[PDB]
């Protein structure tokens, strides 16, 4: 009939705005990018939002780029369920309190559960060690904390690769880098998937956390095309 | 004191073992041996449904059969039209992570949750035609991981939390309260009859809750791990539950107990959505190998394969007419199988 | 003599070999359509950018063996047509590497936005250049020194003039590889994973860059009819059109077939393809 | 239904030994990577140990390691901690825990205050 | 202490549960096989409907 006919009409035009409005929005996807804002407790989180109800946003723009920060507020301890949600988002910035319990050891445990993962093994992950300043004078204190919560850190010697600090502690850099060097060996552990690692040491609060993710994401991004290409 | 409440509870639970124990006259396994078995069933897919960008979590379909709605991480609530393929509409909505969805019986309302712990719920028939929030639902702790409009006025909601609640749309406040589990509420299927519900928990456990009175009535045990999807037998008096085992299990509400397992020694992968054939002869089961398969319902026999999803199976839906069966996946595609003579 | 007859030997073998080369490039390349066009789930600006690439040597190794065929009035405006489709093609595959190249470098380098828009651009880009880069050199050699379809170019004017785009875009995709590389080696260097690691640059600049070595085929494509006195004459003879037909065929396999994309896609395809059967 | 119930425990010397176990009778055992976690009285909960499917990757939470001894027995469902050289600091209360789901080597909570697949408690007091 | 309470609920819980009683599981095996066969013919994934009025042909 024609009333059929009319009504086909309808609906192919009304599926053809439907897609112009969809390949319009593809474009907004495509372009901006998922950070998932994962720390291990109260590790500088707030700190690190300052700076740049269930779920939380902070839209922040850096050279023409669009970045999602994703900080998970309300949600339960029970963290296996809900973190499948987040196999899709580009990186997983990991916040660690480098300082009840043993904090160090929950980060470790939970670090390499992510990165284990069967869903999250395709996820990049940047590693940020907040406190610096509480590690360091930890350390100058004489405070028994790291050398009889990590028995291992007695026979351990600074890498000769690295020494940037101009006048900090050989302790505190030697802390720094077996923290660095413990999260390293995890990632570097297991290369089941097609993801790497970004540790940093955020010490300073100023705005240089944003150019360390810009960064990192613009490194995640080059490898990723380039394995694509099977040229990486 | 707690020693002699821990006792207690114990000798509870082997009084309930024992009950159950004797009650267990026959086996449905050895009852079904002597049926004609099912035979190959050979589905292949008619439509392809490709409009979304980001992995779809949920799909529904209508009471009409024919409009199903799909929901995805890119913040779309798409509704379809199975047999034309077209798009009827496009929601987009406030918070980009969904992990439910739902399509009123009356083709009204369309309800959508995620991590942002709320319940959102567009009404379709306005008269400027274009589809709002029509009530927000707050008051869940944790993210929301299952919803089912029980009417047009009140929504059963099950969320991250260990506590399902019946709400009420007109007024926006909880009518009842569902305590009991003890882990993340998973997955949730009404009963035929809109008087009872089952509520597949983390906890490895499942309930049985009345929405008129508001306290479980029975608990099956039988798994050993979480449950990601639950159904109820079209009779609405036994359910098959999904967990990550890999094995389906039917349970009776009226023996209180398992039916008969579905587990075969190929599976590994964890089940995540199950559904029934409308006359519960068939099974079909989701996983996480990337293929569905169908099952004899009563042999526990593998009668098909429904191979053909990149990523893995989130969700799967069979027609309430009972023609066809939609499967979406990780890979932003939706697939309407059906099978030919 | 003995020696006249080894030189008809070879030359008979280097043609054959020369056509047997084209037939497998055809072969591969019509595989590698048939699975781009096919196989559906593969659908994006850098496919589409491999099927123009691969029908733009379609056009090439369909042109050069119909010239072949019908190198000696319909006879006269047959080779004309086909000489002139020859030289389009031959600009058209060299301006699609440089397509693939800026593409690659864009995607890599570029900054935000991540466009898929500019596809219009690339394809203009690719099918026009060289119909604006032949059809002057076509024009005056009708209108000038109209030989009877074609020949060896007997001005450096007439040459150059069909030859100096060939140069620059593959002077372009020199550096544009260069760029890609540098950057690769960045990635490599990063880690400092294993020297197996670290060849596994140059073997990747080499396996993609091989058609910009081509161009040693396209200078010395017009080959004469008797090859002169000399062991590297008919040496480097052999050499170009084997390294030709090598090129076509390493482009068709070692550019679409090593993608583990559609390795896995065509892996899932028809193990469904077998428990369907069965 | 998966009824983990421990073992052991009570008092006993520093510097004395202790043997604590674990008894599965819920699920298929050789298929659950099983895990201890302890919990001090005032502190919250802490993992402390672990072992793979059958036994071949076994990690220590770091001031344990070589006192403690974790094996565990496929054959009859049960797991075990071979404690030594106990501290006032080891006085906690042990629990007995699963990864939630079989053959992956990744188990994300675990060490949290309302899980489900984790035993009762076993006093554990060093004087 | 909470502990307490919990403990009162559930012992609670499993004794409202316990006082219900259970059904043969024959019997429910032969009304689940009862229903199957009933509605069998009323299956279109079962028994394939002819593509004349099958609405996704």
């Amino acid at each position: 009939t024609e009333d059929q006919r009319n009504e086909e009409k309808a609906q192919r035009e009304a599926n053809k705005k439907i897609e112009k409005q969809l390949q319009k929005d593809k474009q907004v996807y495509r372009a901006t990018h998922r950070l998932l804002l994962l720390g291990a407790g109260e590790s500088g989180k707030n700190t690190i939002v300052k700076q740049m109800s269930g779920i939380f946003e902070t839209k922040f723009q850096v050279d023409k780029v669009n970045f999602h920060m994703f900080d998970v507020g309300a949600q339960r301890d029970e963290r296996r369920k809900w973190i499948q949600c987040f196999n899709d988002v580009t990186a997983i910035i990991f916040v660690v309190a480098s300082s009840q319990t043993n904090r160090l050891q929950a980060a470790l445990k939970l670090f390499d559960s992510i990165w284990n993962n069967k869903w999250l093994r395709d996820t990049s992950v940047i590693l940020f060690l907040n406190k610096q300043d509480l590690l360091a004078e930890k350390v100058l204190a004489g405070k028994s904390k790291i050398e009889d919560y990590f028995p291992e850190f007695a026979r351990y010697t600074t890498p000769e690769d690295a020494t940037p600090e101009p006048g900090e502690d050989p302790r505190v850099t030697r802390a720094k880098y077996f923290i660095r060097d413990e999260f390293l060996r995890i990632s570097t552990a297991s290369g089941d998937g097609r993801h790497y690692c970004y540790p940093h040491f955020t010490c300073a609060v100023d705005t240089e956390n944003i150019r360390r993710v810009f960064n990192d994401c613009r490194d995640i991004i080059q490898r990723m095309h380039l394995r694509q290409y099977e040229l990486l | 004191e707690l020693d002699q409440l821990r006792q207690e509870a114990e000798q509870l639970k082997n009084q309930i073992r024992d009950a159950r124990k004797a009650c267990a006259d026959a086996t449905l396994s050895q009852i079904t041996n002597n049926i004609d078995p099912v035979g190959r069933i050979q589905m292949r897919t008619r439509r392809t449904l490709r409009g979304h960008l980001a992995k779809i979590y949920a799909m529904h379909w209508g009471t009409d059969s024919r409009l199903l709605v799909s929901a995805s991480q890119d913040g779309k609530l798409i509704i379809w039209d199975s047999y034309t393929t077209n798009k009827v509409h496009a929601i987009p909505l406030r918070s980009s992570w969904v992990m439910t969805c739902a399509y009123a019986p009356s083709g009204n309302y369309v309800a959508c949750g995620g991590l942002d712990n709320i319940c959102s719920i567009y009404n379709l028939k306005t008269r400027e035609g274009n589809v709002r929030v029509s009530r927000e639902l707050a008051g869940h702790t944790g993210y929301l991981s299952c919803c089912r409009f029980l009417d047009d006025n009140q929504i059963v909601t099950s969320s991250g939390d260990t506590t399902c609640a019946l709400w009420d749309i007109e007024t926006g406040q909880q009518t009842t309260t569902f305590t009991g589990h003890t882990g993340d509420v998973m997955s949730l299927s009404l009963a035929p009859d809109t008087r009872l519900f089952v509520s597949g928990a983390c906890d490895a456990s499942a309930k049985l809750w009345d929405v008129r009175e508001g306290m479980c009535r029975q608990t099956f045990t039988g798994h050993e791990s979480d449950i990601n999807a639950i159904c109820f037998f079209p009779n609405g008096n036994a359910f098959a539950t999904g967990s990550d085992d890999a094995t389906c299990r039917l349970f009776d509400l009226r023996a209180d107990q398992e039916l008969m397992t579905y587990s075969h020694d190929n599976i590994i992968c964890g089940i995540t959505s199950v559904s029934f054939s409308k006359s519960g002869r068939l099974l079909l089961a989701g996983y996480d190998d990337f293929n569905c398969n169908v099952w004899d319902a009563l042999k526990a026999d593998r009668a098909g394969v429904l191979a053909g999803h990149d990523n893995r199976v989130s969700c799967l839906g069979v027609t309430d007419d009972g023609m066809a069966v939609a499967t979406g996946s990780w890979d932003s595609f939706l697939k309407i199988w059906n099978g030919s003579s | 003599n003995e020696a006249f007859l080894d030189q008809r030997l070879i030359l008979e073998r280097l043609q054959v070999m020369y056509t047997v080369g084209y037939s497998l490039s055809l072969a591969t390349l019509l595989l590698a359509l048939l699975i781009l066009s096919l196989f559906r789930r593969l659908h994006c600006t850098r496919n589409y950018i491999h099927i123009n690439l691969f029908t733009s040597f379609m056009l090439r190794a369909a042109a050069i063996l119909s010239r072949d065929r019908l190198l000696p009035n319909q006879a006269l405006a047959a080779c004309r047509t086909a000489q002139i489709v020859t030289q389009y093609c031959v600009g058209a595959n060299y301006t699609w590497l440089l397509v693939e190249g800026v593409y690659l470098h864009s995607l890599l380098v570029l900054v935000g936005g991540s466009e898929e828009g500019h596809f219009r651009y690339y394809l203009l880009l690719g099918w026009g250049a060289p119909a604006l880069f032949v059809i002057p050199w076509v024009i005056v050699r009708y209108l000038y020194e109209n030989t009877q379809c074609w020949e060896r170019n007997e001005v450096k004017a007439i040459w150059w003039i069909i030859r100096t785009p060939i140069l620059m875009t593959i002077l372009i995709n020199f550096l544009i590889f260069i760029r890609i590389l540098g950057i690769l080696l960045s990635k490599l260097r990063t880690r400092q994973m294993r020297c197996r690691d670290y060849r596994l640059r140059l073997a990747r600049s080499t396996l993609f860059l091989v058609p910009l070595l081509g161009v040693h085929e396209v200078v010395f494509a017009p080959v004469t009819e008797e090859q002169a006195r000399g062991a590297l004459r008919f040496a480097k003879l052999g050499f170009e059109i084997f390294l030709s037909s090598f090129q076509g065929f390493l482009v068709s396999v070692l550019y679409c077939f090593i993608n583990k994309e559609v390795q896995s896609e065509i892996r899932r395809g028809w193990h469904h393809c077998r428990l369907r059967r069965s | 239904q998966v009824q983990l119930q421990e073992s052991g425990g009570g008092l006993v010397q520093p510097g004395g030994s202790l043997r604590l176990s674990c008894a599965a009778s819920g699920f298929t055992f050789s298929n659950y990577k099983m895990n201890w976690v302890r919990q001090a009285p005032g502190k919250g909960l802490e993992w402390v140990s672990d072992i793979s499917q059958s036994g071949a990757s076994i990690s220590y939470t770091g001031s344990v390691k070589g006192r403690f001894t974790i094996s565990r027995d496929n054959a009859k469902n049960t797991l075990y901690l071979q404690m030594n050289s106990l501290k006032p600091e080891d006085t906690a209360v042990y629990y007995c825990a699963r990864c939630p789901a079989p053959f992956t080597r990744d188990c994300f909570d675990v060490t949290s205050t309302t899980y489900a697949y984790r035993g009762q408690g076993t006093q554990v007091t060093v004087s | 202490t909470a502990s307490i309470a919990q403990a009162r609920k559930l012992v609670e819980q499993l004794k409202m549960e316990a006082n219900i009683d259970r059904i043969k599981v024959s019997k429910a095996a032969a009304d689940l096989m009862a229903y199957c066969e009933a509605h069998a013919k009323e299956d279109p994934l079962l028994t394939p409907v002819p593509a004349s009025e099958n609405p996704f042909r």
